RNA sequence: CUCUAACUAUAAAAAUCUCUCUUCUC
RNA sequence: AGGGGAUCGAAGAUGAUCAGAUACCGUCGUAGUCUUAACCAUAAACUAUGCCGACUAGGGAUCGGGUGGUGUUUUUCUUAUGACCCACUCGGCACCUUACGAGAAAUCAAAGUCUUUGGGUUCUGGGGGGAGUAUGGUCGCAAGGCUGAAACUUAAAGGAAUUG
């Protein structure tokens, strides 16, 4: 009828088929490969401290014309460098 | 629509109203309300259909 | 259909196709109800007395309405050997 | 290859009912088909069927009366514990007031209500309503 | 999407046929997709039938015809007016354009 | 208000004469309703609710000619629903013609019992379903007082129906409101399309109201 | 671009990289 | 059941044979019609005239049951059976629709030709498909003069006869009207041949009507 | 480019269908008739109406034409319709009271339980090549 | 209710385009 | 690698068209096209529809086989064939109509018998791009084939159809 087998003794291929198909997702692949710990700036970390290296502003896309006030920060936990956003209006001067 | 309804209630064979301007928007737009039939060519335009133009001042 | 007191709660019992026993939808706008007049001894159609057959829209659309009516009229003694039960 | 013969029988019944007919010709005609149709007769979803000896697995001619609306086999005859009967009835039957999960117990092929009355349960064959 | 359930080829059960060349542009086109037109005509047209009849020995000489099956390309067939674009409900019709003359 | 309603249909003539008393006679013989005033006469208390107003545009050489599609649901919360969908220039006219169609397309529904029967039916009789576009709606009976477990539009449709408890499950692009409401309408009108053991015995085929009362039609 | 010519350009890049590796293998 | 007075009288069967009702059905056949009998070696199936007459009397029974005469509406688009329909509507209190049947004549209530009948009689389903669809949309029975080759979709009780000869259609309409009038009681007894003639329902080409007028105006 | 649009054609059609006995072949007489029996506002439209009325009258005089009808033509059509030949075209008035049927319909007559005067003739099952 | 006949025959060149999109409620 | 070597023709040689034209038009033209051995294993390798099995709807034709005709010409006096004609059946590439079924539709007689969801079974996909790329295997003389991600980026990309 359908692609999957249906017999009472076909649990093995059903399970391994689901197990091979699960890698098609992105969340499952990230969770099992554990790419968050190895590659992301934080390893499964909601927050992280860092040191401000310099004080940059980055232009927006086409439909939006402005310069969003960012800041380049080197993370202290591992040493990676990432740009970050200073959210509100007059907060750029607040962070030295 | 009340004006059109009253006019057609009076026995008229057709009424029409154009309201042009800034109808609740910055950009201009013209609304057209009509009922019956209004001719447009030949002095029947002068013999039967009578027109009126007015300006209304808003804020 | 029946409340525990025994009082009917259905809005209406629907008619059923007299040829396929399937119910007739309220908005089944293809189904028909044929009336066949009863005939007395001298061939006078007795008025107001007849027999009704409700043919569904499905068989009519399929193309078997006339055959079903043939069989149904033959069963109730209207037509003589117009329909054979063995094809 | 005809694997589940009861599947062919019930599929033929469904096709010959949806088109509105009053008869079906089921070819292979095993025990299980006979018991299934006998249960359907007992509950009225079917009319007056007939076994035609072939010396060759026989055949069956089934008479209908339009009262049925769907047969159907659960092709993997799952082992159904007495606790899971209600689960199957909820998943298959359209309402609790009627419908019957025809299932095969050690006490024969029976409708789910009768099996629950005997307090015995086995594998599931199909469903009728 | 399928513009043609027949895919234009008119093959339905062969997989591959031997291509033929276009008469105009010499396009290697499959023999079933290629449009074939049987040009049967008069070796001398009506413009000179009288002249040939008056100036020919063998009185009542049945003049010969000339036969050629032309295997057009398909771009050529659109361009050389041989075949024409049709309405989507008109593409259904495969009968030739109704006997030009009776 | 001002309403004369000269009847142009034999059904309308019979209704105006007062010869058809209940809408069940209209639904039973599958009569064709073409005058909305018949439905107004038979069901005096058909409430409505404008489900959605949608601007739909056609691209012409000059600008974009825009109309409005109104999705109106009419009913009496006692087992009668209708779903009108209309397109018109002015929104008010769109809603008027939409309610007008909805009244034309009234339909009866078969409310049933989830378990044992104690009072009036509270849910549907069986599981039902419908499909319009890619939207398939599945209505499933629910125990008493379980509410209407449905999306707001379908919930309002059931409330207009009179179904007080029901479970629902929708599959597809249920985003589009017209498709979802049409699928739900198909299901709830299919509820009277399911043969059930309590509906097996045959009846006598009572003669059609326009056969017994053909004289009062045919305005002479 | 066509997938054909993107594939061909990839093949030519592989040409250069293969000869470079072969010279240094 | 029907008294034996309603059997196939010899003269009526003779008339049915004479008008070549049976002779032609088709060189082909559709299994919706087991009205065939003894496919002729000429490849022109014969139609069981007894079955045709049973269908005729059944249709007469259906028509006579309608309490108000003018809710029987008889359609004919093809020429061969136009006049007969008119003639039928003359004797039985039916409503004719000859020539073109305007679409929307049953659904659309705004047309000035909007007739809302309780029964429709059709001379040929293949030609009057529009009338059949209109009857479908408004729950109307269709008594169609189907041939053994005409389609039987949305077609109720179907008189099996010929549609390729004017004689067959004219005489079929004769028999239908005659039996309806006998059933009603306007015609006293169902044995006398109802003196008016079968040729009254036959087709008349304008060429032959002009020829007949010329023969009439010669003196 | 004289095409005589809707108004003149419809008005002339109604004029013929309601006043054929009074209309004539002549343009001027029909012009006066149009003046008296119909209130045409202008006079150019009156003249166009009378001209098309004369044209339609001439066509009718040539013979019967589609669309328009009147009392005389409808009465003549009904009279020609009521024509029924006194002599019989059926019941074997021709062919010396003999009808020609093949074997199959003869067996039909036989099995029906009826005895009609028949004449058997084989139908030569060989079919024409057309 | 009987039927398979007429016909030809055009391919020169032509690349590119800076804004901006705006509500339907009786 | 060995054989051939006509035609046509990657490269190339030019003559034109153009602003450029080592492109399309044209004339020559090696490799190739043709083959005997040994490799290659990829194609819009397409019916873009996996295989086996059952059932569901009407209409004609067509190919292979087989049955019957009190059938027709055939001629070898008659017959036997053959060739047709009519009817039926099995199998095949197919086709027309229709929705009463299915689909987002174009459409499909299977893409039906699927929310009334289960006949058996294999392979594949989980937004687009990166990318069928890198790497690691493995096959290949080589060309390349099989297997085959991520980092990162993105709010769409895409399907069918409607009006312009
Ligand atoms: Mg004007
Ligand atoms: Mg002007
Ligand atoms: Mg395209
Ligand atoms: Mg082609
Ligand atoms: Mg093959
Ligand atoms: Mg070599
Ligand atoms: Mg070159
Ligand atoms: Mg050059
Ligand atoms: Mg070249
Ligand atoms: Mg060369
Ligand atoms: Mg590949
Ligand atoms: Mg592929
Ligand atoms: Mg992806
Ligand atoms: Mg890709
Ligand atoms: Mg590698
Ligand atoms: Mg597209
Ligand atoms: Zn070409």
């Amino acid at each position: 009828g359908k692609g999957k087998p249906r017999g009472l003794n076909s649990a093995r291929k059903l399970r391994v088929h689901r197990r091979n198909n699960r890698w098609a997702e992105t969340t499952y692949k990230k969770r099992l490969l554990g790419t968050a710990f190895k590659s992301s700036p934080f390893g499964g970390s909601s927050h992280a401290k860092g040191i401000v290296l310099e004080k940059i502003g980055i232009e927006s896309k086409q439909p939006n014309s402005a310069i969003r006030k960012c800041v380049r920060v080197q993370l202290i936990k591992n040493g990676k460098k990432v740009t970050a956003f200073v959210p509100n209006d007059g907060c750029l001067n607040f962070v030295d | 629509y009340g004006v059109v309804r009253y006019v057609m209630e009076s026995g008229a064979k057709g009424c029409e109203v154009v309201i042009s301007g800034k109808l609740r928007a910055a950009r201009a737009k013209s609304m057209k309300f009509a009922d019956g039939f209004l001719i447009h060519s030949g002095q029947p335009v002068n013999d039967f259909i009578e027109t009126a133009t007015r300006h209304v001042l808003l804020r | 259909m029946e409340n525990d007191k025994g009082q009917l709660v259905e809005l209406y019992v629907p008619r059923k196709c007299s040829a396929t026993n399937r119910i007739i939808k309220a908005k089944d706008h293809s189904s028909v109800q044929i009336n066949i007049a009863q005939v007395d001894e001298e061939g006078r159609a007795i008025p107001g007395e007849y027999v009704t057959y409700a043919l569904s829209g499905y068989i009519r659309a399929r193309g078997e309405a006339d055959d079903s009516l043939n069989r149904l009229a033959q069963q109730d003694g209207l037509l003589k050997n117009v329909w054979s039960y063995s094809r | 290859t005809r694997t589940s013969v009861l599947a062919d029988a019930l599929n033929a019944i469904n096709n010959a009912e949806k088109t509105g007919k009053r008869q079906v010709l089921i070819r292979p005609s095993s025990k299980v088909i006979i018991k299934f149709l006998q249960v359907m007769q007992k509950h009225g979803y079917i009319g007056e069927f007939e076994y035609i000896d072939d010396h060759r697995s026989g055949k069956i001619v089934v008479q209908l009366n339009g009262r049925l609306n769907k047969c159907g086999v659960i092709s993997p005859r799952f082992n159904v514990k007495i606790a899971d009967v209600e689960k199957w009835t909820a998943n298959l039957l359209p309402a609790r007031q009627f419908g019957y999960v025809i299932l095969t117990t050690s006490a024969g092929i029976m409708d789910h209500e009768e099996a629950h009355r005997k307090h015995v349960s086995g594998k599931i064959l199909g469903f009728v309503y | 999407p399928k513009k043609r359930a027949s895919n234009g080829r008119n093959k339905k059960g062969r997989g591959h046929v031997k291509p033929v060349r276009c008469v105009n542009c010499s396009r290697s086109v499959p023999k079933d997709k290629a449009i074939k037109r049987m040009a049967i005509r008069n070796i001398v047209e009506a413009a000179a039938i009288r002249d040939l009849s008056e100036a020919s020995v063998y009185a009542e000489y049945a003049l010969p015809k000339t036969y050629n099956k032309l295997h057009y390309c398909i771009s050529c067939a659109i361009h050389a007016r041989i075949v024409r674009v049709r309405s989507r409900t008109d593409r259904r019709i495969r009968a030739p354009p109704q006997r030009p003359r009776f | 208000e001002e309403k004369g309603w000269v009847p142009v249909t034999k059904l309308g003539r019979l209704v105006k004469a007062g010869k058809i008393s209940s809408i069940e006679e209209i639904f039973l013989h599958s009569l064709p309703v073409k005058e909305f005033q018949i439905i107004d006469q038979l069901l005096p208390n058909l409430k409505d609710e404008v489900m959605n107003i949608k601007p739909v545009q056609k691209q012409t050489r000059a600008g974009q000619r825009t109309r409005f599609k109104a999705v109106v649901v009419v009913g009496d919360s006692n087992g009668h629903v209708g779903l009108g969908i209309k397109t018109a220039k002015e929104v008010a006219g769109a809603i008027r013609a939409g309610i007008i169609i909805a009244k034309l397309s009234v339909i009866p529904i078969r409310r049933g019992y989830w378990g044992t029967n104690l009072g009036q039916p509270h849910s549907l009789a069986t599981k039902t379903s419908g499909k319009c576009g890619s939207v398939s709606v599945r209505l499933i009976p629910a125990p008493r007082g379980s509410g209407i477990v449905a999306s707001p539009a379908v919930k309002k449709l059931m409330q207009l129906a009179g179904v007080e408890d029901v479970y629902t499950s929708s599959t597809g692009s249920t985003r589009t409101l017209e498709n979802t409401l049409k699928a739900a309408f198909v299901a709830i009108g299919n509820t009277y399309g399911f043969l059930t053991p309590n509906l097996w015995e045959v009846q006598a085929l009572t003669p059609s109201p326009m056969d017994v009362y053909a004289d009062y039609a045919t305005a002479s | 671009m066509r997938a054909k010519w993107r594939k061909k350009r990839t093949r030519r890049l592989k040409r250069k990289r293969r000869k470079v590796r072969a010279r240094s293998k | 059941s029907l008294p034996s007075t309603f059997d196939l009288t010899s003269e009526d069967a003779q008339l049915l044979l004479a008008a070549r009702v049976h002779l032609g059905a088709k060189n082909v056949q559709v299994h919706q019609e087991p009205y065939v009998y003894k496919a002729r070696p000429d490849g022109v199936n014969v139609i069981n005239v007894g079955k045709t007459w049973e269908k005729i009397v059944l249709a007469a029974r259906i028509i006579a049951a309608i309490p108000n005469p003018e809710d029987v509406v008889a359609i004919s688009s093809r020429t061969y059976g136009q006049r007969a329909v008119l003639k039928y509507a003359a004797h039985t209190g039916a409503t004719p629709i000859a020539g073109r049947f305007t679409p929307g004549s049953f659904t659309n209530y705004i047309t000035r030709s909007f007739k809302e009948p309780r029964l429709v009689i059709v001379t040929d389903p293949r030609s009057d498909a529009q009338a059949i669809k209109e009857s479908s949309y408004v729950n109307i029975p269709v008594i169609a003069l189907t041939d053994l080759d005409s389609p039987s979709e949305y077609v109720d009780v179907a008189i099996p006869c010929n549609n390729r000869g004017k004689h067959s259609i004219g005489l079929i309409w004769y028999l239908l009207a005659r039996e309806v009038l006998r059933l009603r009681g306007a015609l006293p007894d169902r044995t006398q041949p109802w003196a008016i003639m079968p040729d009254l329902y036959f087709y008349r080409n304008p060429e032959e009507i002009e020829q007949q007028t010329a023969e009439e105006e010669a003196v | 480019g004289r095409v005589r649009t809707k108004t003149v054609k419809r008005a002339s059609k109604a004029l013929i269908e309601k006043y054929y006995p009074k209309l004539t072949m002549d343009f001027q007489t029909n012009k006066r008739l149009c003046d008296e029996i119909a209130t045409i506002q202008s006079k150019r439209l009156r003249n166009k109406i009378a001209g098309y009325t004369t044209h339609l009258m001439k066509r009718i005089q040539k013979g019967p034409v589609r669309g328009i009808s009147f009392k005389l033509q409808e009465e003549e059509r009904e009279r020609k319709d009521q024509y029924v030949p006194d002599v019989s075209a059926l019941d074997l008035s021709h062919s010396n009271d003999v009808l020609n049927v093949d074997t199959q319909t003869a067996e039909l007559v036989n099995s029906l339980g009826l005895k009609l005067p028949l004449s058997v003739s084989s139908v030569s099952a060989v079919r024409d090549r057309r």
